[PDB]
């Protein structure tokens, strides 16, 4: 195991999938507020839809 | 470009991912975007244009 920043490891990711990895350092606080809220969605979805 | 800007501490070089290889930093292995007032953790240097030496000389 090597470690890495996770936004560098973000980078890498983006880079995976076809899109400059301008994009993830230019759009880091709207990607993580966007992660945040998934996440709590998906909190919500599983304490309510057995 | 392709790799990461890594650091031995005083300078800075761009190397590949899976395998060590310094390489001085230039516009041959970087490409602009943006400016420094948006980037987090972005760091300050200097990039070597080859193109500078040979139209200064
Ligand atoms: C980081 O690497 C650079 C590049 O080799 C080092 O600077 C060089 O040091 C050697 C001596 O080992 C000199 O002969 C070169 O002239 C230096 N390069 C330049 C551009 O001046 C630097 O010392 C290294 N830093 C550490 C902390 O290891
Ligand atoms: C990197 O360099 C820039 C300048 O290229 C630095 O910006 C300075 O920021 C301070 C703090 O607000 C200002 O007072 C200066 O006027 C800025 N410089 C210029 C030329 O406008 C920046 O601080 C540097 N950062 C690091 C980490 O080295
Ligand atoms: C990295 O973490 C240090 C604390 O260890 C902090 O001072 C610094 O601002 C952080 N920089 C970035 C780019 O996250």
């Amino acid at each position: 195991a090597l470690q890495i920043p996770f936004a560098m490891q973000m980078a890498y990711r983006f880079n995976g999938i076809g899109v400059t990895q301008n994009v993830l350092y230019e759009n880091q606080k709207l990607i993580a507020n966007q992660f945040n809220s998934a996440i709590g969605k998906i909190q919500d979805s599983l304490s309510s839809t057995a | 470009r392709e790799g990461v800007f890594v650091s031995n501490g005083t300078h800075w070089f761009v190397t590949q991912r899976n395998f060590y290889e310094p390489q001085i930093i230039t516009t041959d292995n970087t490409f602009v975007s943006g400016n420094c007032d948006v980037v987090i953790g972005i760091v300050n240097n200097t990039v070597y244009d080859p193109l500078q030496p040979e139209l200064d000389s």
